[PDB]
DNA sequence: CTGACCTCATCATTTTCTTAAAAACTGACACTTACAATGTGGTCAG
DNA sequence: CTGACCACATTGTAAGTGTCAGTTTTTAAGAAAATGATGAGGTCAG
């Protein structure tokens, strides 16, 4: 009954101990709860103590206050079942912890990056006279940063779309949800294989139906798609994962008729990549080229600027997106106001295009110095597509299958990427490893290559 | 929502001026350095295991939930918390939802499959036997607060809440916070999920009502069955929350930091209350008052003779906006037009003045 | 006619709160240098 | 012997370091205000 002197106040004790009496029945139902009175003299504590070990009791509904009587107790006796259920999982997860030499595609250089033009341009945005960006505004993105990425791509790709239009969101896979509510379920998805595996396994859970295709070194099989039965395709014009290939023109001719053919057809261009071919600029965009509003473009800062900021950009095509906008009135944005702000400042300025020039030539550099090491052993080993990319193929012509030289990176603390996981048939005897670098700096790639070559006994 | 020609009113605003900045700023700049050049590439899908142990730890020491770390799910904004849950229990469900609630589970359910059984709310809560007539599986309550009439559940209906859902294997129960640890005299209750030692109640939380708005952190828990169904079927997604706004909260609440500004705002927001219901108290006649005191806005009732539409129109006619309760609840409200009133967002020194501007525009 | 629910203060203690000083910071400049494009100048082939 | 082919040298910026002057974080101290517990009261029915 002591419980003074205590951290915890005599409130919580009190009505912690009345709490026996009325669950573990003690006291029943109805019973006269002792008027305070009574009670401040009999636990020789004053009124305003023993009040609100009440006065908390009456919300909580152990008991019900009639307004000149005594306190009286509403609270039946309780269920209490005591049984564990307990289940296990599986818990799949395909990423390892930390060590050395990873050499996966989507990774982008990190210390390079410049932090302190990050934190300059942070302290400006975030201060005193600021406040009204805690709270939330447009559901649609920062009109500014509409504004300044319609005039960003509308110079630097060859896009012609006005802000209404565009759209900011989380990711991919969060901004790709929105657009299957939009369309329906009563489609067919036209994808690549092999590829990227996003779309094929993302599509596990709707009703929506999806054809695999086959890639030439022009591309797809447009004439193949024409001679099919789909209605969006979703193709990867001025790089295609992971062989470097480019979409021939006439091929694109073909399929802008092929999707002006039928109304209902939509197209998905993804240029994840861009503005990182080491020579002649690169290829404009698809969409510059349609006319009549069948093309919806997608594409992120999350391989250019930082991968762990989260955010993607997606144009609509004016019909499209006006239903876009009368169907999701109620929906909000899922990239923090401050980021907005501070992007916006952050391109409005032109630093984006310094950080792009540096780290396009740090890549060239790379990869220049990987092919005049990687080129003296070509005996068994050789390379696609090495003019652009942040990534290389590598097909070791050894006499043995691939799973033993997959597990022997792993034998000796480096990460590889066999190409059967992208791979949906399994046509490869000859194996096909796929390598990146882009986050391993360029000091390190010569012990990382050394080492990881002599790995298979080279 | 809406931006707003002098004043309005919502009860999901809140008060910013009273926000350290610099303390955010402090922890920004320690967190991202030279020698972190990890956290620049993309982590774990589920928030970094900091951020799962550290609110683990938390929510134990303000709440009374007693869950293991790996099991809580991080997520951005509060509907894309929502939808995997969604897709990860399936499309043979029907959700219960309280007839006036919080507008979203109704809006969430208009683009899948499923349908809503809506139900009455007493002054006491939800109902409780409506549910065990009917045969629905999941159920949309809000056990601390309801917003926005303000009731809360005793313990006897919460019993038989958790009873009914112990019945059998084929249902299960959302728990949604709103507005709690702003409770005033006491923390409102050890937290639903306490009670329960079969493993059969999930948790929603929210880190943007009480911290920011618009940094968009939310977070859920889940029970041992369905987290590793959740985590085995969804490894192949990305976290939505970055990567770099994990680590500077970690930090601005593992070294006590968050409690000196909770503890700061209970405060912030009591006088206000209290000086808009002094000097509400003068007009008692008229506009009568509804509901119990705690969080961030209070329910107006006008019975003058003037209709809802009139009594809007007239508010923003000069510069004022006021906020009907017609959206709120799906039937037709009684004669007195309900009003619902939210104070967050009003500067302090100006309630004295935009509440009397308010009063004047309509009648004396 | 007791009995009931209820409005003010001052306490001991502590967890918020404004202040002044010294140390770390970061801005517009001084330049000075590397980097890599372009104009140029040497002979070559009927 | 000229147009072609092959050929280095000038050039206009990003990349490095020091100063300085300005806002700018870090730390100890004195002070204010809230909290829980005591105590004196307050009004009002049946």
């Amino acid at each position: 009954e002591l419980n003074r002197d205590l951290p915890t106040p005599l409130y919580e004790q009190l009505y912690a101990h009345i709490k026996t009496e009325i669950t573990e029945g003690r006291i029943g139902y109805g019973t006269k709860l002792p008027s305070k009175r009574k009670l401040a003299d009999s636990l020789k504590l004053s009124q305003n103590t023993v009040e609100a070990a009440y006065e908390q009791l009456v919300a909580e509904g152990y008991v019900e206050v009639i307004p000149r009587k005594g306190f009286y107790v509403q609270a039946y006796e309780d269920l209490e079942y005591i049984r564990a259920p307990q289940a296990p999982g599986d818990a799949l997860a395909t990423k390892q912890d930390t060590i050395r030499y990873n050499f996966h595609p989507t990774h982008i250089d990190t210390t390079s990056f410049p932090f302190e033009q990050w934190r300059k341009y942070f302290k400006q945005t975030m201060c005193k006279e600021n406040h009204r960006l805690l709270l939330n505004g447009d559901h649609q993105g920062e009109a500014s940063f509409r504004r300044e990425i319609a005039y960003y791509l509308h110079h630097s790709r060859g896009v012609n779309c006005t802000p209404e239009q565009v759209v900011v969101g989380a990711g991919v896979e969060t901004l790709l949800q929105q657009l299957f509510l939009l369309l329906g379920e009563s489609k067919v998805y036209g994808i690549e294989d092999p590829g990227y595996q996003l779309m094929r396994k993302l599509l596990s859970h709707y009703p929506n139906d999806y054809v695999p295709f086959q890639v030439d070194e022009e591309g797809i099989d447009v004439d193949s798609i024409v001679r099919t039965a789909v209605d969006v395709v979703y193709t990867t014009p001025s790089r295609h994962f992971p062989y470097g290939s480019v979409l021939s023109i006439n091929r694109r001719k073909q399929l802008l008729h092929w999707a002006e053919a039928h109304e209902n057809r939509y197209i998905i261009e993804d240029d994840y990549d861009s503005e990182f071919r080491y020579t002649g600029k690169t290829i404009p965009s698809l969409q510059s080229m349609d006319v009549h509003n069948k093309v919806i473009y997608l594409g992120a800062f999350s391989k250019s600027l930082i991968p762990s900021v989260r955010i993607s950009y997606m144009v609509l095509p004016a019909p499209l997106a006006h239903l876009y906008k009368n169907k999701f009135s109620y929906y909000h944005s899922t990239v923090s106001r401050i980021d907005q702000q501070v992007l916006t400042a952050f391109m409005k300025q032109g630093d984006f295009e310094k950080h792009l020039n540096r780290m396009r030539k740090i890549y060239r550099r790379k990869l220049e110095k990987v092919l005049s090491l990687l080129k003296r052993y070509e005996d068994k080993l050789l390379i696609i597509g090495e003019r652009s990319g942040l990534h290389i193929v590598l097909v070791v012509k050894n006499g043995m299958d691939e799973q033993t030289l997959v597990e022997k990176a792993l034998a000796a603390k480096a990460k590889v990427y066999p190409l059967s996981a992208y791979s949906l048939e399994r046509a490869i005897h000859p194996p096909q490893i796929v390598l990146g670098f882009g986050s391993i700096p360029e000091d390190e790639l010569e012990e990382a290559i050394a080492t990881v070559l002599n790995a298979w006994g080279f | 929502k809406q931006d707003t020609i002098r004043y309005n009113f919502h009860p999901t605003h809140i008060d910013t001026t009273s926000f350290p900045f610099e303390q955010w700023r402090k922890y920004f700049k320690q967190t991202m350095c030279k020698e972190n050049h990890r956290l620049l590439l993309n982590g774990d899908h589920q928030g970094e295991a900091s951020f799962r142990r550290e609110i683990a730890y938390y929510l134990h020491h303000s709440r009374g939930v007693n869950c293991t770390p790996e099991q809580v799910v991080v997520g951005a904004g509060v509907e894309t918390l929502l939808q995997q849950l969604f897709l990860l229990l399936g499309e043979s469900k029907v959700y219960g939802i309280e007839d006036p609630g919080y507008q979203l589970m109704r809006k969430l359910l208009s683009h899948y499959p499923n349908d809503y059984v809506p139900f009455q709310v007493d002054e006491e809560g939800i109902d409780v036997d409506s549910i065990v007539r009917t045969a629905v599986d999941v159920v949309y309550t809000t056990p601390s607060r309801h917003f926005p009439y303000g009731s809360v559940l005793s313990i006897n209906r919460r019993k038989q809440l958790l009873h009914w859902a112990e019945a059998h294997e084929n249902r299960y129960i959302i728990e949604d916070d709103y507005d709690s640890e702003f409770r005033y005299t006491g923390k409102t209750i050890p937290s639903l999920q306490s009670m329960d030692v079969h493993n059969k109640v999930i948790y929603l939380g929210a880190f943007s009502k009480s911290l920011i708005p618009s940094v968009r952190i939310s977070y859920m828990v889940l029970p041992a069955p369905l987290a590793h169904l959740y985590k085995n079927k969804f490894s192949y997604y990305h976290s939505t929350v970055s990567r770099i706004d994990q680590q500077v909260l970690t930090a601005f609440m593992k070294q006590g930091d968050f409690e000196k500004h909770l503890n700061r705002m209970r405060k912030i927001y009591r006088r206000k209350l209290e000086k808009v219901l002094s000097l509400l108290k003068r007009y008692e006649d008229k506009l009568l008052i509804i509901g119990e005191r705690s969080g961030l806005h209070i329910v107006l009732v006008v019975k003058n003779g003037m209709d809802e539409q009139t009594l809007v129109e007239k508010a923003l006619a000069a510069k004022a906006k006021v906020y009907p309760l017609s959206a709120y609840s799906l039937e037709r409200a009684i004669h007195p037009p309900q009003i619902v009133l939210g104070f967050g967002s009003i500067p302090e020194d100006e309630l004295e003045e935009a509440i009397a501007t308010v009063l004047n525009a309509w009648g004396f």
